[PDB]
């Protein structure tokens, strides 16, 4: 069945466009990422990463 | 001609089949917040009255 | 990441979720039960009129 739709129709049944954004954030080589400027890597020395 | 609230009209419901899914096209339904059992799983309930 | 855009009506927007069930939730788009990610919703009757 359709959707026509006119302003003249109420609350509830007006038309919501819906997005969904399904990420898999999980254990693999990461593709998007956030802006981040990385910095240097250090060895043999202790620090957060 | 919905009640006043100070006098609210009690409507009891008989013996019947009844299926929670036509509700959605009589009224906008701004709020459906359901305390008890789940809004999505009704319809495959039997209730006392 | 992957976005899944599309309009419903507005009472079915709740029904984009997880777990759920009803017209939209069974036979025309389904959300895992073990979904992560983010849903945006709108209104729409700018131009569908």
């Amino acid at each position: 069945q359709s959707y026509g739709f006119r302003p003249t129709y109420g609350v509830g049944h007006q038309p919501y466009r819906v997005v969904v954004l399904s990420f898999e954030l999980l254990h693999a080589p990461a593709t998007v990422c956030g802006p981040k400027k990385s910095t240097n890597l250090v060895k043999n020395k202790c620090v957060n990463f | 001609r919905f009640a006043s609230v100070y006098a609210w009209n009690r409507k009891r419901i008989s013996n019947c089949v009844a299926d929670y899914s036509v509700l959605y096209n009589f009224a906008p339904f701004f709020a459906f917040k359901c305390y008890g059992v789940s809004p999505t799983k009704l319809n495959d309930l039997c209730f006392t009255n | 990441v992957y976005a899944d855009s599309f309009v419903i009506r507005g009472n079915e927007v709740s029904q984009i979720a997880p777990g759920q069930t009803g017209n939209i939730a069974d036979y025309n788009y389904k959300l895992p039960d073990d979904f992560t990610g983010c849903v945006i919703a709108w209104n729409s009757n700018k131009l569908d009129s």
